[PDB]
RNA sequence: GAGCCUGCGGCUUAAUUUGACUCAACACGGGGAACCUCACCCGGCCCGGACAAUUGACAGAUUCUCGAUUCUGUGGGUGGUGGUGCAUGGCCGUUCGUAGUUGGUGGAGCGAUUUGUCUGGUUGAUUCCGAUAACGAACGAGACUCUGGCAUGCUAACUAGUUACGCGGCCGGUCGGCGUAACUUCUUAGAGGGACAAGUGGCGUUCAGCCACGCGAGACUGAGCAAUAACAGGUCUGUGAUGCCCUUAGAUGUCCGGGGCUGCACGCGCGCCACAAUGGGCGGAUCAACGUGUCCUGCGCCGACAGGCGCGGGUAACCCGUUGAACCCCGCCCGUGAUGGGGACCGAUUGAAACUAUUUCCCGAGAACGAGGAAUUCCCAGUAAGCGCAGGUCAUCAGCUUGCGUUGAUUAAGUCCCUGCCCUUUGUACACACCGCCCGUCGCUAC
């Protein structure tokens, strides 16, 4: 065949992961889309979809799930039956940045209030368990002049390597009839020593020491 | 300026599977999925454009491509135009 | 820039009050105690802690630290 | 300063291709300008056309033919390099990476608020120590992350190699090429070590640390991520990021060969030697490294060079490739000289197409510039610089830039002197906050 080189194979894979990500964030953003995970296996390409509500994505007898399976097989060139799509429901969506970023975006597009919707998600982030979150909305807020109001509560790490696996940042655009607004959501993941809830690796500044376990001094043999 | 014979090949293919994918390029010679005919890319993006303006298909986009999905109303519009009985059902539905 | 931060200052003091007989005046032996006792995801940080404990042990044997 | 290469004013006037003009404008827009596509400029084929009649057209700068659900069958469907970055988002620069912010409880004040968040020492650092009506913590800083310096210790290598003795020439020694025996110094990458002010001396609230010596691969450095925030500092010309407005079928999407690569002097940054003498030349000789490669290029015919032809490897630790890089090293020539210094200005290749030279080569061609006005940029260790390579841009190209290796210093292990910068005190009629506020005369109108 074309004999795809490895330097161009990983790129062609990462673009398929990126283009499928953007296509679903513009199509499944209503059902609570959170991402996809791919597993390149010959004759069986399992492409799982992570959403908050999967009962509505299915349909009466799996109507919408058949379309997306027939959607990527025709745009990326997958054979008939050679691609299989699965839908999974995630938990504790308050830790997912893009889940909470699209959540308040669908409520800010109505002009109801920018302080009620922001405080509405701040409680769910803390209720689901988090070490701090961030909500930033910029643009012509409450006037023609551009105004930015930052909503901070808890803790937040900005520098270092742990910012990759301890805090996830999401950016979304707001389409209003008066202008354009931005949405910055920064959720901090709780340290889970197991690995099921969030990150397993602790912070570098987590020197916390175990107790000596009441070391007793012997008196006589 | 769109012929009729190509209109059946674009709508019946969209009927057997309710998905139609086309690339946004007004200078493409032939559509990849429409290979048995010489249907240009204009006859795929403009003939489907009339379905969205009339509310017959839902479109999605990833930077170059259309992702069309026959709505429940649009399939009813194509059930009489393609001259098929009300008993058959597409593959997506 | 040989000044330790609060992460090294506090850890080196709480490790002595809980383990005083364990640590001596050798940095290399004190370095191995912190591996089994404390949990640190960095190796350069452990050498700074055990290095400052060695400096404190010379002061402890000299007198009561403040 | 000299010639020149590009960038932006200024000029030019089909239009000189637009934004951005102190730091934070001027090889910027990853924009090194033939077409593209280019927004500019002017000519035109054109419904390759629609939500509620022919497309043609040998005849020409009009004669007639055919297709047979898309023709102003009669007020909105939409396109965007058209405006507004003093309407915006997203990103980014800058303040400034200078180290600065926040909560609870307690204390002070009627209160806004304050204390914590500090006289001093130390530290690049709100880094510690110390002090203390505060106590205890958080963000930043640090830690962390990828790099590099060593590990003859380990894990493994016919897609990496050496080392042992045998067929290749010379004088078995001495040097090369060709084959699967042991394991890994050399190569690659995995795991795990090693370096913490640890040791000594000196100076220190003998705290925080600092300095000199040892031992030692280093007493150690180069990236990245980078706070409370602010600016009206850029981006509408990076987007199916977007609101609105203008323009919307004689068109503010194209496109055709293209026009847009434009000069009387001033400006930046950058390459190139001069003022051969430490240089040019010629012939030796001899050493890199990242990175890329469906295009990179290896061999054979033949041009002097630039090219051309067939045969091949490589989608790669497999081929280019042991990347035979330049400077440099060695021999000769040149010599009180605008000289052999200076390289300005006057056949091939890429593509559909180079005229206003795309580049390349050949011969000819030989200007200014004698170490450079007042000023001004950068830098202290494998650093500056010298030298050359590779990537990005790319059909054709690097005087650019991002990397890379190469040769390798001078000086300094400092100071508020100067110019930029935060903190404290202080003052304020300032608070969309000095780009602030505000006074009087004059001038206009009304009472």
């Amino acid at each position: 065949a074309v004999q795809i080189s490895k330097k161009r194979k990983f790129v062609s894979d990462g673009i398929f992961k990126a283009e499928l990500n953007e296509f679903l964030t513009r199509e499944l953003a209503e059902d609570g889309y959170s991402g996809v995970e791919v597993r390149v296996t010959p004759t069986r390409t399992e492409i799982i979809i992570l959403a908050t509500r999967t009962q509505n994505v299915l349909g009466e007898k799996g109507r919408r799930i058949r379309e997306l399976t027939a959607v990527v097989q025709k745009r990326f060139g997958f054979p008939e039956g050679g691609v299989e799509l699965y839908a999974e429901k995630v938990a504790t969506r308050g830790l997912c940045a893009i889940a909470q970023a699209e959540s308040l975006r669908y409520k800010l597009l109505g002009g109801l209030a920018v302080r009620r919707a922001c405080y509405g998600v701040l409680r769910f982030i803390m209720e689901s368990g988090a070490k701090g979150c961030e909500v930033v909305v910029s643009g012509k807020l409450r006037g023609q002049r551009a105004k930015s109001m930052k909503f901070v509560d808890g803790l937040m790490i900005h520098s270092g390597d742990p910012v990759n696996y301890y805090v996830d940042t999401a950016v979304r655009h707001v389409l209003l009839r008066q202008g354009v607004l931005g949405i910055k959501v920064k959720i901090m993941l709780p340290w889970d020593p197991s690995g099921k809830i969030g990150p397993k690796k602790p912070l570098p500044d987590h020197v916390s020491i175990v107790e000596p376990k009441e070391e007793v001094l012997s008196t006589t043999p | 300026l769109m012929p009729k014979k190509n209109r059946i090949a674009i709508y019946e293919l969209l009927f057997k599977e309710g998905v139609m994918v086309a690339k946004k390029d007004v200078h493409l010679a032939k559509h990849p999925e429409l290979a048995d005919k010489n249907v240009p890319n204009l006859h795929v993006m403009k003939a489907m454009q009339s379905l969205k303006s009339c509310g017959y298909v839902k479109e999605q986009f990833a930077w170059r491509h259309f992702y069309w999905y026959l709505t429940n109303e649009g399939i009813q519009y194509l059930r009489d135009f393609l001259h098929l009985p009300p008993e058959i059902v597409p593959a997506t539905l | 820039g040989r000044v330790r931060t609060k992460t090294v200052k506090k850890a080196a003091r709480v490790i002595i009050e809980k383990y005083y007989t364990r640590l001596g005046n050798d940095f290399h032996t004190n370095k191995r105690v912190c591996e089994e006792i404390a949990i640190i995801p960095s190796k350069k940080l452990r050498n700074k802690i055990a290095g400052y404990v060695t400096h404190l042990m010379k002061r402890i044997q000299r007198g009561p630290v403040r």
